[PDB]
């Protein structure tokens, strides 16, 4: 009677970054996200798509779990058709989204005073992502036409930036963990019920 | 691959990486303001010099795009304020010349003492012990030493380097294709690429002098009221139709008449309105005025303090170890990260301080969506204007019933409202002639109007006619009077304080009109009035996004600045001031001199 492992996912001691985010393929056991809606630590609980109405009822295939930290005045690009640094260039959601949008603020954890760097974010990409994604290549970039030969230096810059979260931060500037359960109901044996 | 794309990849590297280390450099100051020792000293200097570093080399790299080539108007704005060159346009000779200066002038002003030519033990220094002297003394020989000693003992040291200062700043300003200092002073107030919004660098001079021309009527009947009483307090001093000494204006430089107040009362029996006891009797604390404070910006439809407020400024003195700056700053450190730092007393000064210093939070609060270049005023006096509406309608009778701190049955009185309005104008009106004569000498010191040979003979020739303030003492060309001000030794623009006064009452006029006050101006309050708020909130929310004279229409309708809002809140004084002076004569003669 297995059940699946949201602990690992919501109270993970590590968390990924949004140019890089951990997706945990969640498959094969009993899930209970009524628990999850009605646990009001979680300051944003946005589904799209499925209603978060707790259904329990329905067999999902395979429930991917994208952790990341962004900052908390970007978790509204975390939304379906969105525009911005996160959406375009680090982690873009499809038009057709079926899932949840679970974020909470975590200036707790992954502040520090000084400054906690080690959340990165793209900054600049040639173009924008595909929907789900993953770019973690770090060549630099070109702005215009000029070479760069490897080095970073007028017009040339590297595409990855670090978050500065600290706890004295505003509320827009804090570091929000989100995590993106994302549902593939398809043809399939869909194991995760959860009843 | 254009120009505009370019610059605009390279604003968004910039925005980021200048709000990071910007943060780090206002932490640091923070940490030094509050907790002043010597590792924050040192702290507050390296990640200092880490955003005067980065600032510097990244203002080389936004001269690499052509600000001719740039079409959208926000990046032109930004690129402006970051392709605008200073000293290192300059040689690495002069530009290390001009930093000795400008150290050695800021610390001859800070360090330097006059000593008491009876007592020569007693050598004081400006803020301490100087200042004391030229705003508590009624004696005309003790305000003369301290008056006389600090521009002979100070500021004749400070004339050999203000003529250094003023060659090096012009040869900074005519390689950045400026005419002279002072126009590079004035384009902080210039505004290009506008189609009707567009302000000269000329334009300032011309509705400086025009508004100040407006003033006189009423600065006259002001001088001759101060000039009346003051032969009152000082007998057989001041002659009943010539100048003011400069020494007996309730300051060290004449800039505010504020503590001749004492000495000029129109009703004496009727005493200001000071609610400092009734604070102390409802057992009000520090928490108390700032809870009561932010009641008045969500009376006005502006929102509350975020909650990281409340837990990081530093709203009491701490009682411990920890030395502290005490002077009331409000502070942006970036990243949403509003505090206010001031050692907060149960007062009637600290309560409209706290709204005041609020009103700049409010402010830095609108623009926080803006980009980081334009994070500030929509110029060097829109900040401070919005603070100073604050105090005034917090400081009204009408305000100090509704939270608790007049009784029920308060009657207004109109002779305490006389009272009122004189010790407005005497910090108001009577810096209005100082700032401008002020600027008007150090502009035409850096145009060349003024030679050097003629510096303090121009100098005294302009306040007597400008500000109608006479030298107690002849002043040679070996003095440097204005250089013993904060500002002029220290390299600031002192154009911030006129602009900002009459932006103040601009403001306060429109407000007013939309807030549906019936009466006169200075018993207005816009507590609990949402449409006073929101209005406001439309110029707050713009920063430096749009030009100050586009951000100006937006609440008081008129591209310019006007003084006649300024004669409107003192109206009711200007109708005493004429009746009281119709024995006296109103006016000045150059002529006459104390020596
Ligand atoms: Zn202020």
């Amino acid at each position: 009677t297995n059940l699946c492992p949201f602990g690992e996912v919501f109270n993970a001691t590590r968390f990924a970054s949004v140019y890089a985010w951990n997706r945990k393929r969640i498959s094969n056991c009993v899930a209970d996200y009524s628990v999850l809606y009605n646990s009001a630590s979680f300051s944003t609980f946005k589904c799209y798509g499925v209603s978060p109405t707790k259904l329990n009822d329905l067999c999902f295939t395979n429930v991917y779990a994208d952790s990341f930290v962004i900052r908390g005045d970007e978790v509204r690009q975390i939304a379906p058709g969105q525009t911005g640094k996160i959406a375009d260039y680090n982690y873009k959601l499809p038009d057709d989204f079926t899932g949840c949008v679970i974020a909470w603020n975590s200036n707790n954890l992954d502040s520090k005073v000084g400054g906690n760097y080690n959340y990165l974010y793209r900054l600049f990409r040639k173009s924008n992502l595909k929907p789900f994604e993953r770019d973690i290549s770090t060549e630099i970039y070109q702005a215009g036409s000029t070479p760069c030969n490897g080095v970073e230096g007028l017009n040339c810059y590297f595409p990855l930036q670090s978050y500065g979260f600290q706890p004295t931060n505003g509320v827009g500037y804090q570091p929000y963990r989100v995590v993106v359960l994302s549902f593939e109901l398809l043809h399939a044996p869909a194991t995760v019920c959860g009843p | 691959s254009t120009t505009e794309d370019l610059a605009k990849t390279f604003l968004e590297k910039f925005n980021y990486e200048a709000e990071e280390l910007s943060y780090q450099n206002s932490l640091a100051s923070w940490n030094y303001n509050t907790n002043i020792t010597d590792e924050n000293i040192q702290k507050m200097n390296i990640a200092g010099a880490k955003w005067s570093a980065f600032y510097e080399e990244e203002s080389q790299h936004a001269k690499t795009y052509p600000l001719e080539e740039i079409q959208d108007p926000i990046i032109k704005r930004q690129l402006r304020a970051l392709q605008q060159s200073g000293s290192s346009v300059l040689s690495a000779d002069k530009r290390e010349r001009l930093n000795t200066i400008l150290n050695a002038m800021s610390t001859i002003y800070s360090t330097g003492k006059a000593c008491n030519p009876n007592n020569p033990q007693e050598c004081l220094l400006l803020e301490p012990g100087l200042d004391d002297i030229m705003e508590n003394s009624k004696d005309y020989n003790e305000r003369l030493w301290a008056w006389e000693g600090w521009r002979s003992e100070v500021g004749k040291q400070l004339r050999p380097l203000y003529e250094e200062y003023v060659a090096l700043k012009n040869e900074m300003a005519r390689a950045n294709n400026y005419e002279d200092y002072g126009d590079y002073w004035r384009g902080d107030y210039e505004e290009e690429w506008a189609d009707g919004y567009n302000y000269s660098r000329n334009q300032l001079i011309e509705d400086v002098e025009h508004t100040f021309t407006q003033i006189k009527p009423l600065y006259e009947h002001l001088h001759a009221y101060v000039r009346a009483k003051l032969m009152d307090a000082y007998p057989s001093r001041i002659s009943p139709t010539g100048c003011l000494p400069a020494h007996l204006l309730g300051d060290m430089w004449g800039r505010f008449w504020t503590n001749l107040y004492p000495l000029m009362v129109p009703f004496g029996q009727k005493p200001n309105i000071d609610v400092t006891d009734a604070m102390v009797n409802q057992s009000w604390d520090a928490r108390r005025i700032f809870k009561e404070a932010e009641k008045f910006f969500v009376s006005v439809g502006l929102p509350n303090m975020t909650e990281g407020f409340w837990q990081n400024s530093m709203l009491t003195e701490p009682g411990d170890n920890r030395k502290v700056v005490c002077h009331p700053t409000a502070w942006d450190l970036g990243k949403h990260d509003f505090r206010i730092k001031m050692c907060t007393k149960v007062t009637m000064d600290d309560f409209l301080t706290a709204h005041h210093e609020m009103g700049h939070i409010q402010y830095d609060m609108a623009y926080a969506a803006q980009p980081f270049l334009l994070r500030n005023g929509a110029n060097e006096g829109f900040h401070e204007a919005v603070g100073e509406i604050m105090s005034l309608s917090a400081a009204t009778p009408n305000h100090l019933k509704n939270i608790g701190l007049l009784p029920p049955d308060f009657s207004e009185d109109s002779e305490t409202d006389i009272n009122f309005l004189l010790k407005q104008a005497l910090t108001i009106v009577g810096t209005l002639p100082f700032t401008y004569m002020l600027e008007k000498w150090r502009w035409m010191v850096f145009k060349g109007e003024i030679p050097k040979e003629q510096w303090m003979q121009k100098w005294w020739e302009m306040k007597r006619d400008i500000v109608g303030v006479v030298e107690p003492l002849p002043h040679d060309e070996t003095y440097c009077d204005p250089a013993a001000l904060f500002h002029v030794a220290n390299d600031y623009s002192f154009i911030r304080y006129y602009t900002r006064t009459i932006y103040q009452f601009q403001f306060q006029e429109a407000l007013c009109q939309i807030a549906k006050h019936e009466g006169p101006l200075y018993k207005c309050d816009i507590s609990n009035s949402r449409e006073a708020g929101q209005k406001l909130h439309e110029m707050l929310s713009l920063g430096r996004s749009k030009p100050w004279t586009f951000a100006l229409e937006r609440v008081v309708g008129a591209k310019t600045m006007d003084v006649r809002p300024l004669l409107n809140y003192f109206e009711p004084l200007f109708t005493w001031l004429k009746e009281q002076n119709r024995n006296s004569f109103v006016g000045w003669n150059t002529d006459w001199s104390p020596y």
